[PDB]
């Protein structure tokens, strides 16, 4: 029977420094015991001086960037180019998680 | 008969300048910005002297930062508030942060041209455009205080100063005089007490009319009668000066 | 597109009158004459075959119509409109009664049927009253033999006897002369007979004339045999033939 | 004679015309007036924000579609948010299923097409904006009107608002000079000001009374208000 | 289906079917409340175009939406029902999820958005009522008085009336109350009540009746005698001078 | 399950509810009262799942009360029960169904007798002198069948009741810590605060 | 009050204007057609006119092909007369499909005559200015014809004719038929009676036609076909060789 | 009585409806364009009236394409001419996807057709203000068509609608008498552009832009495509030589 | 669009009144006339058919007079057709009712729900109301005999006599003149017959032309009885009162 997930690997780091935040990852990306591809990236710079990275089914962790992504984009849109800050960025993406609760 | 989203030969929607026609004659209201916060007032004009003057509210918050004036008929108000209110609830809880004075402004004109008996461009279920203006006041921290005049057009403008309503005319035409960046919110709340004054057709006391301010600090508060009072006790004075 | 037509095309006038109603009646007046004669053990329905030319096959017309194998109808005004309730009328046969308990429906009960059907488009939105008044003639096992009529506000009465159409009036008047509560069907289809020749203008005989009874069971139109109960219709519409025979007698 | 046939959108009078689309271009005439011009490496949109009193804003007349496009509007503000949003979409759409960037040409057609419906269906009312719309695509810079009639048209330049005409002129008579003007920003913008006051009468183009836009090669399409346009003024 | 905006603007900016919604009102038999230190009360007047009716089953023109708080109004009788139907089934509504009966604003609040809402929906036209009404909030004997139109404004008064008439009423109201001393009881408040009413009722012991409400859904009408005392200890007051 | 209880005696119905409210390892609760009044002269118990437990009975209460203030008249306790009953068997062959057992306990004015009406999820009805829901019937119907009178005063009954809870302390795996008792007879419903040991 | 004649709602006389106006409609092309019955065939004729020369003559016409039995010919608008056909092809196969057989000629007839009489009773649908004349030969009634009006009418003929000059043609028919006693043409090939129908066509309109003025549809057993330019040619020599 | 216009679906008492005859008006005020069909294929060209120095020349195209075989052709609202190619695009992609075969010009025609006169049976809706000129070619030949407002339309050698179109049908009437054999995809394409020169005197007040394409089983394979470049220009030039 | 055609059935005049329920009263007051008195024992329904012949089958008819419940039934006056539909949504209500609390719907109860219904064709819908007015004689435990009347509006009342349809005016006044609370069944029938008798438009009031029904007590039971007369029992309770 057809199962909707799969695992594409890979592990992410984030630490933040007193005026600095890194997000690291490996650029490896697999299936079962076949490697993919050696170098897909998997952590982005969404705009807004905003990195996030959504690891583990692959196909899943794009939607997600690219709909925060786009989310990002229409904040701007409706209110005047306003930056969106991080604890902002948070609680939107809580929604954007949430809302495939099921 | 004829649409009631129909277009007039000159290009204008009848049904919205009639609506127009509507709030001119309703009750003033007045709305003045200063660095140190906006000042809304509007005049109760309560109809029979049985009738509890305090239970007339045309001074109505949207949110903590977020207040709003209205003048024409407003019942039709009373689902603007709604929407208002919610929308920035609902972005507060999306974002957790403050909505803007100006997006939410926008958000209440998007549901004015929602009108019609069937216009193909979406569901605009509502048989006639909004009969009353607001004057939506406010601060955020990207743009400090704002005033903000909505519409039935659903059009929304910007103002240093605004009055609608039976005395608009006269009462703008006072404002503009009056009107320069360094007022304070004292003197704004005398001037706004001063041009009520002279357009409403009763003498204005704590009772027929109603102050109320937003602040960074405290937010939007409405003037409790007491307090207006001595504001209106102070200017008696300082016009008697000279 | 889409019916945007949702408010009523008939409405009540300063008057009270319902004009479409009216009109409808109108519509019914300017038809060709149609009638009904109930006897003791049977009831007969009748009415003129006025065909629109020569070259017009007036069998593949019927104006009198078999709704249930004890029910038939016949009428006086828009042609078009009748067909359509006749369709209507046998389906409601079946829908709301034959498959709910099995039997065919008693002839008041689809007269109250049809009469429902006609009275909607007397205030559904859209649409104009159907411009035709009915003559249902039909048998039903606890009721005997009925004969109603149903018009196009959507009311009906029951009738020993009556017209409708053109020249209703006037054979309603000598119907009123010769029944009685002891007519035998024969009898009856004789009055009818009568009553129609002063109606119809020409050639008045078995192929100008459309005559059809509700009377004993004719088993030899059932269509099959081996269950006792089934006896079969005691609706059967007359032959041409049928119809010269009894005219000799006229 | 047209009384009786201006009732509504879907009914063509004797003579072939559709009065209440008519009339929505009427609301464009009384509108304020734009400016739009390109050369082969940008293109500028120019506007006068109008004003109710001198204690109002200047209601804002450029609105900014996606990186890549943009546009100016005359008449009614509500019609030009929904047309906008809708020109955002389309282009958002564009992006997000082929990663492609929305052409002008096609964003034209888009317009055109959703403004047609309004004028062909009992119920609805036309648009009563005129739209101005510039953008670089794969093939350059670009330049669109839009008229709430449907009609859509690529030209090198153009204005729409009141008194618009004087601008229109101005510019058909600098065609072959501002055309020309690739690899400066700075001096379509100026050709576009010029083409703009070629329309004032009442005042003068002032610092929060003067809009402009630019989009173009590596530039993406941004706006400039208030003090930013000084050195325009 | 149908849609049509009925209620739309005209050229100087009024929704005449509003406006002839009110004019249904001013038709209707008259109706008032006042309240008092302790209580409010509302008055009604009985047509009398046709005498022969059962009272006893003949709906009454005052209604309780809960158990503390009432509802008369002038205008449609069957537009009345629809309204006291909704107002009653949200005060159930209300008690089930706030666990709390609705307070006297809320509930007028409430009927006030249902009239609102009529007058800018397609296909419907708008109440041709007006309401009075009246209670006393949950755990508070500060007593209530709320009007609604057909424009679906509402607002508190001392004493109101609406109805045929309520002009006349109104007057004898705006110079025979003192908001400083509020008829301290509930007899000098049914008083005040019904002379108001016989300014316009002329003299009908059988059509004017009386509810009284209390704080703690305390309520209960007046039967004709007990009424028909207050018109005679009335009329006297007249005479003896 | 939590023990639901009914006696019809002589002029009145005694309704005894455990007041146990046990989820999984822990009794959250013991005063609990699985009770809503639905008329002055109408209380209904129940007993089941977790949260349609409560939501049934207050959806039924709030149904009750606006019937009484339309029409200003309460409804007997047979027609009360029959509109629980139909509102059951609604439920049951819905998306997900009301898994709730009920007691309907009522003084009918107009007749002037008591009314017990026993009704479980399905919307099976019976009127019954004695009724109980759960495992408790197993227990207490013997236990009535043995010592139950018609005649009986409400004491009597209230002692019957006594002497079920005493058979349900005894033989019971769950401790559903005591019971409330509520009586409803020609002048409403009340509440024995007295039974913690009577 | 004045826009009973713009629905279809009754006029104080118990009229409807819109379907006598879509009546109108039915002649606005100025052609004739007629259809007689043969033995075992039924033949329809339809004046051809082609006024542009600039149209391409083959698309010209208004004989359709409902179905492998059903012939229909249209008397009005060609647009309406597509829309009459459209849905007519459609109804004749969703018949088979659903019933296991052919849809019968006068059946087909009676569901558009349905469909039109409620255009008369429904006022958001216009009556189709147009009238169907629908021919075969039905495998129980043998050689039929049966057409409908914007009234929703419709009934069976022995032979007809409509359009402008329709009572010509009509008269023509009925006296040929008082003479010959019988309700067809005893014609054992259909070439012969799409003689005898062009040939009164001609009687009757007083009109001559060349290969290129006619249009004619022919049904027998299991099949309905239009002829060609050129077997009407031959069918206007033979017609040519006894006057 | 009157008002018989004002509505759309509504016959007037000499059986017309006014609403589709204004809705014509409304065609003849437009542009002109024509079309013209050739031994195996054929030609479509249109008048684009030049309104100023502005336009970007080349840019606003009129002629569409559907699928990849059909070219369209209107004069008259051409906001509602994209509708009615919007549609007939669908109408295409949809009889392609059930019968895998590319839609057939009359089987395109007749869906135009339809769409059209089903504008014309409610008052809920506008006809179309244009008339429509299109074709291609398909399994058996090529085809050309021209639908009016009113949903008609026929098989044609020649086509033209709009201002011109006398001018356009005068010359369209010589050429099919002096080539009864047919005239050639090559040929068509010049008389094409000589057709609209002439045609723009009725409006020899501005000044104008052609426009052709074509579709010919041999010189495009039967897909439809437009004149660009030489010989565009060699096309407006023997039209530039015969207008003197 | 439709908008021209719509009548706006649910509309204010500037008066405050609802057009199209003034105009069916209108239509109500040449309907035969209905009358239905309440006695201490009792409740007496009678109406006078419109129009007759001396065919029609007074046997299998009824115009008039219908059957709710088993302890309600209503008298017509108005389009039958209209009455028929509201009496069937009536007789179902009254069973949901019964199947719901498994109690016979108390009679005011029914009679508001039926008057709701006409309530709503009054504010929205855009349809026409119904053209009846009804008078409710029905029994119940709760106020024992109750006679209701109901109108196009929606509005419905409680009455000791009372009558609906043609000479309304004229026939209250002669109930107004000799009705006593006291009365009994048999006084009320007679009451009855002799309004009937001097309001009718008729020469004189024959049994072919009415239509009797009474809901009584019978004290020889315990229970309610609706008796609707039969022609020969209104031909002699026609004579004994004295109009032969």
């Amino acid at each position: 029977q057809f199962n909707p997930y799969g695992d594409n690997g890979g592990t992410i780091l984030g630490i933040a420094g007193e005026d600095f935040a890194v997000l690291a990852g490996d650029t490896r990306n697999i299936t079962d015991y076949s490697i993919n591809s050696r170098y897909e990236p998997k952590v982005f710079d969404c705009g807004d001086n905003i990195v996030m990275s959504a690891n583990g089914f692959a196909a899943d962790g794009d939607a997600l960037v690219k709909r925060f992504k786009n989310s990002v984009k229409w904040y701007h849109f409706d209110h005047n180019d306003k930056k969106l800050s991080i604890n902002s960025a948070a609680r939107n993406i809580q929604h954007l998680l949430y809302g495939k609760r099921f | 008969d004829r649409g009631v989203s129909t277009f007039s030969p000159e290009g204008r929607l009848f049904q919205v300048e009639y609506s127009l026609e509507a709030i001119k004659l309703g009750s003033t209201a007045i709305g003045i910005a200063t660095k140190e916060g906006v000042v809304l007032g509007v005049e109760k004009r309560a109809t029979s002297p049985l009738l509890e003057s305090d239970s007339i509210e045309k001074i109505v918050e949207i949110d903590r930062h977020i207040g709003c004036a209205m003048s024409g008929l407003t019942a039709d108000a009373r689902s603007m508030i709604e929407h208002a209110r919610t929308a920035a609830v609902t972005h507060n809880l999306y974002y957790d942060e403050d909505i803007n004075v100006e997006s939410l402004t926008q958000s209440v004109c998007d549901l004015a041209l929602r009108f019609g008996e069937g216009a193909s461009g979406e569901e605009r279920l509502m048989s006639r455009p909004f009969g009353v203006a607001l004057l939506i006041a406010g601060h955020d921290a990207d743009d400090g205080y704002q005033l903000f005049h909505a519409e039935p057009s659903g059009t929304f403008y910007r103002y240093n100063a605004k009055a609608i309503g039976s005395g608009s005319e006269g009462a703008q035409a006072e404002l503009l005089n009056e009107w320069h960046s360094s007022l304070t919110l004292k003197e704004a709340e005398l001037l706004v007490l001063k041009i009520l004054k002279q357009v409403m057709e009763e003498k204005l006391d704590e009772n027929n009319a109603q102050l109320s301010c937003i602040t960074k600090q405290d937010g939007f508060k409405i003037y409790d009668n007491e307090k207006t009072a001595e504001l209106i006790k102070e200017l008696k004075e300082k016009e008697a000066a000279e | 597109m889409t019916d945007r037509y949702s408010f009523s095309l008939t409405t009540f006038s300063p008057s009270g009158k319902l004009g479409q109603i009216d009109y409808a009646l109108t519509a019914v007046k300017q038809g060709v004459t149609s009638l009904g004669i109930k006897a003791t053990n049977g009831v007969v329905i009748a009415t003129e075959k006025k065909s629109s030319s020569p070259l017009a096959m007036s069998e593949t017309l019927s104006k009198v119509s078999l709704l249930t194998p004890d029910i038939g109808a016949v009428y006086s005004g828009m042609g078009p409109d009748y067909r359509v309730l006749v369709d209507k009328s046998r389906k409601v046969a079946h829908t709301s009664y034959k498959r709910i308990y099995g039997e065919y429906p008693p002839t008041k009960l689809l007269v109250s049927e049809v009469a429902k059907i006609m009275q909607e488009a007397t205030q559904s939105g859209g649409v104009r009253p159907f411009g035709v008044s009915l003559l249902i003639a039909g048998h039903d096992e606890f009721n005997g033999f009925s004969l109603y009529q149903v018009d196009p506000s959507g009311s009906y009465f029951p009738w020993k006897a009556t017209a409708i159409g053109k020249g209703s009036v006037a054979a309603k008047t000598f119907l009123e002369k010769r029944w009685n509560d002891e007519l035998e069907l024969e009898d009856a289809i004789h009055i009818a007979l009568l009553t129609l020749k002063e109606s119809v203008e020409g050639e008045f005989n078995g192929d100008t004339i459309e005559l059809a009874i509700i009377g004993d069971e004719n088993p030899d139109l059932l269509g099959y045999t081996g269950i006792p109960t089934d006896k079969g219709p005691r609706f059967r519409k007359l032959t041409s033939q049928e119809i010269n025979d009894r005219l000799e007698a006229l | 004679f047209r009384n009786n046939y201006d009732g509504d959108t879907v009914t063509f009078s004797p003579t072939g015309r559709l009065f209440q689309v008519e009339y929505a271009l009427e609301a464009i005439k009384q509108g304020s007036v734009t400016v739009g011009l390109r050369s082969n490496t940008h293109a500028v949109l120019v506007a006068l924000k109008r004003n109710a009193d001198e204690l109002s804003s200047y209601q804002k007349k450029i609105i900014k579609c996606d990186e890549h496009m943009g546009l100016s509007l005359a008449g009614l503000a509500p019609d030009a948010r929904v047309l906008s949003n809708y020109l955002r979409q389309q282009c958002n759409y564009s992006s997000l299923v082929f990663n492609r960037k929305l052409a002008v040409e096609r964003a034209g057609h888009l317009l055109c097409d959703k403004a047609q419906k309004n004028t062909q269906s009992y119920g609805g009312r036309p648009y009563g904006v005129g739209l101005l719309i510039i953008g670089y695509d794969k093939s350059g810079a670009h330049l669109l009107e839009f008229q709430p009639s449907g009609n859509v048209t690529e030209l090198y330049g153009t204005a729409i608002g009141a008194r618009s005409q004087g601008a229109k002129t101005y510019l058909e008579r600098t065609l072959d000079t501002f055309i020309k003007i690739d690899g400066n920003p700075d001096e379509l913008i100026k050709a576009g000001v010029e083409a703009i006051s070629q329309s004032l009468r009442d005042e003068s183009l002032t610092v929060d009374n003067l809009s402009i836009a630019i989009v173009g090669k590596d530039t993406p399409f941004t706006i400039y208000d208030g003090e930013a346009v000084a050195k325009y003024i | 289906g149908y849609d049509r905006a009925l209620s739309i603007f005209s050229p100087d900016g009024h929704i005449f079917q509003v406006e002839y919604a009110l004019e249904a009102v001013k038709r209707g038999t008259c109706a008032v409340g006042v309240k008092g230190k302790n209580c409010v009360v509302l008055g009604c007047e009985r047509r009398s175009t046709l005498k022969l009716q059962d009272t006893r089953i003949t709906p009454s023109k005052v209604s309780k939406i809960d158990s503390h708080v009432v509802l008369s109004f002038s205008g449609l009788n069957a537009d009345s029902r629809i309204l006291i139907e909704k107002a009653r089934v949200e005060a159930q509504s209300h008690r089930l999820t706030l666990e709390d009966p609705v307070t006297v604003e809320y509930l007028t609040r409430y009927v006030a958005g249902v009239q609102q809402r009529y007058t800018q929906s397609g296909g419907v036209r708008p109440f041709g009522v007006s309401t009075l009404i009246a209670g006393f909030d949950p755990r508070d004997d500060e007593p209530k008085l709320y009007q609604t139109e057909p424009s679906g404004i509402y607002s508190s008064w001392s004493a109101q009336t609406i109805g045929r008439n309520s002009k006349t009423v109104r007057e004898f109201l705006e110079k025979n109350y003192d908001r400083k001393e509020p008829p301290a009881t509930v007899e000098e408040c049914v008083k005040l009540t019904v002379r108001s009413l016989l300014e316009v009722v002329q003299t009908g012991a059988k059509n004017i009746e009386i509810t009284v409400v209390k704080p703690d859904s305390d309520i209960v009408a007046l039967s004709s005698e007990e009424i028909n005392q207050y018109v005679t200890q009335i009329e006297q007051e007249k005479q003896e001078q | 399950m939590d023990i639901i209880l009914g006696i019809r005696v002589q002029d009145s119905v005694i309704l005894a509810s455990s007041k146990a409210v046990t989820r999984g390892i822990s009794v959250l609760k013991d005063s609990d009262d699985k009770t809503r009044q639905l008329s002055p002269h109408t209380l209904m118990s129940f007993a089941g799942e977790a949260g349609d437990t409560v939501q049934f009975a207050e959806y039924i209460q709030a149904n009750i009360q606006l019937y009484s203030i339309r029409e200003d008249y309460e409804l007997s306790p047979q027609a009360v029960s029959s509109f629980v009953r139909q509102e059951l068997a609604k439920s049951i062959r819905s998306r997900r169904p009301y898994q709730v057992n009920v007691l309907i306990g009522g003084y009918d004015k107009k007749k002037n007798k008591p009314e017990l009406y026993q009704i479980d999820y399905l919307g099976t009805k019976v009127e019954l002198p004695y009724g109980a829901h759960g495992y408790s019937g197993f227990y207490t119907f013997s236990l009535l069948d043995h010592h139950y009178r018609p005649d009986m005063t409400t004491e009597e009954g209230l002692d019957l009741l006594k002497l079920c809870v005493q058979e349900l302390e005894k033989r019971m795996p769950m401790d559903f810590k005591g019971v409330i008792v509520k009586i409803v007879d020609k002048d409403g419903i009340r509440q024995v605060d007295d039974f913690q040991a009577q | 009050a004045g826009y009973d004649r713009h629905i279809t709602i009754f006029s104080p006389e118990g009229r409807l204007y819109q379907v006598e106006y879509a009546f109108k409609a039915t002649n606005q092309t100025n052609i004739n057609s007629l259809a007689v019955r043969g033995k075992d065939c039924t033949v329809v004729i339809s004046q051809k006119k082609v006024p542009d020369k600039l149209l391409d003559p083959t698309t010209v016409s208004y004989i359709f092909c409902i179905s492998r039995t059903i012939g229909m010919v249209v008397n009005g608008p060609i647009p309406d007369a597509r829309n009459a056909a459209l849905r007519a092809k459609a109804e004749a196969a969703e018949f088979r499909y659903k019933y296991g057989y052919d849809m019968p000629c006068d059946v087909l007839a009676k569901r558009m005559a349905n469909l039109s009489q409620i255009y008369t009773q429904r006022a958001y649908m216009r009556p189709l200015g147009v009238i169907l004349t629908f021919v075969s030969v039905d495998e129980e009634l043998g050689p039929s014809i049966y057409k409908t009006d914007p009234a929703g009418y419709y009934v069976g003929y022995k032979a007809t004719a409509t359009g402008p000059k329709q009572q010509e043609i009509t008269t023509n028919l009925e006296n040929h038929f008082k003479k010959s006693k019988i309700d067809h043409i005893n014609e054992e090939s259909w070439e012969k009676v799409v003689e005898f129908a062009i040939t009164h066509m001609i009687d009757a309109l007083g009109t001559e036609f060349s290969k290129n003025d006619l249009e004619v549809g022919v049904a027998t057993k299991d099949k309905f076909f239009t002829l060609s330019a050129e077997n009407i040619e031959e069918r206007l020599v033979a017609i040519a060789e006894q006057d | 009585g009157t008002g018989y216009d004002l509505s759309n679906s509504v016959f007037s008492p000499d059986g017309r409806n006014f609403q589709v005859e204004y809705a014509v008006k409304a065609v003849e005020n437009g542009t002109t364009s024509i079309g013209i069909k050739c031994n195996d294929g054929v030609v479509f060209a249109v008048e684009k009236l030049i309104t100023s120095k502005l336009l970007v020349p080349q840019k606003n195209v009129k002629i569409q394409v559907v699928d990849r075989h059909i070219g369209c052709v209107y004069s008259g609202l051409i906001p509602d001419g994209r509708h009615l190619v919007n549609r007939g695009r669908e109408e295409a992609a949809s009889f392609k996807k059930l019968y895998k075969t590319p839609i057939p010009i009359p089987a395109f025609a007749d869906r135009l057709g339809q769409y059209v006169q089903a504008h014309t049976l409610y008052n809920s809706v506008r006809p179309f203000g244009v008339s429509t000129i299109f074709g291609g070619v398909d399994k058996n030949g090529a085809h050309l068509y021209m639908l009016e407002p009113s949903g008609s339309y026929w098989g044609y050698k020649g086509a033209a609608t709009g201002k011109g179109r006398q001018s356009a049908k005068a010359e369209l009437e010589k050429l099919v008498d002096h080539h009864p054999e047919g005239l050639s995809a090559r040929e068509a394409v010049k008389q094409a552009a000589k057709i609209i020169y002439l045609a723009h005197e009725d409006n020899k007040e501005k000044d104008f832009e052609l426009e052709i394409s074509w579709c010919s089983l041999s010189e495009t394979n039967g897909l439809h495509k437009f004149v660009k470049g030489d010989l565009l220009q060699e096309a407006i030039d023997f039209a530039q030589k015969e207008i003197n | 669009g439709s908008r021209r055609y719509d009548s706006r059935t649910t509309i204010f005049s500037p008066e405050g009144r609802l057009y199209q329920v003034e105009y069916a009263l209108e239509s109500i007051s040449h309907a035969g006339t209905a009358i239905g008195i309440m006695a201490s024992d009792g409740i007496v329904l009678a109406a006078e058919r419109k129009v007759t012949s001396t065919l029609l089958e007074q046997d299998t008819s009824t115009e008039k007079l219908y059957k709710l419940n088993d302890k309600i039934a209503v008298a017509v006056a108005g389009l039958t057709a209209d009455a028929e539909i509201l009496i069937n949504t009536a007789r179902i209500h009254a069973q949901n009712y019964l199947k719901t609390y498994n109690e016979d719907i108390p009679v005011e109860i029914l009679v508001r729900r039926l008057s709701d219904i006409k309530q709503g064709y009054t504010q929205h819908g855009g349809l026409r109301p119904f053209g009846v007015s009804f008078i409710y004689a029905g029994y119940d435990d709760r106020y024992g005999y109750q006679l209701y009347t109901s109108n196009p509006s929606g509005n419905y009342t409680g009455w000791k006599a009372i009558s609906v349809g043609a000479n309304t005016s004229a026939a209250q006044t002669l109930l107004q003149m000799d009705y006593k609370d006291d009365m009994k069944v048999d006084d009320a029938i007679e009451l009855a017959l002799k309004t009937l008798s001097k309001t009718t438009d008729s020469s004189a009031l024959t049994y072919d032309r009415l239509e009797f029904a009474t809901i009584r007590k019978g004290a020889n039971d315990g229970e309610v009885y609706q008796k609707i007369f039969k022609p020969q029992e209104i031909k002699d309770i026609l004579v004994k009162t004295g109009i032969t």
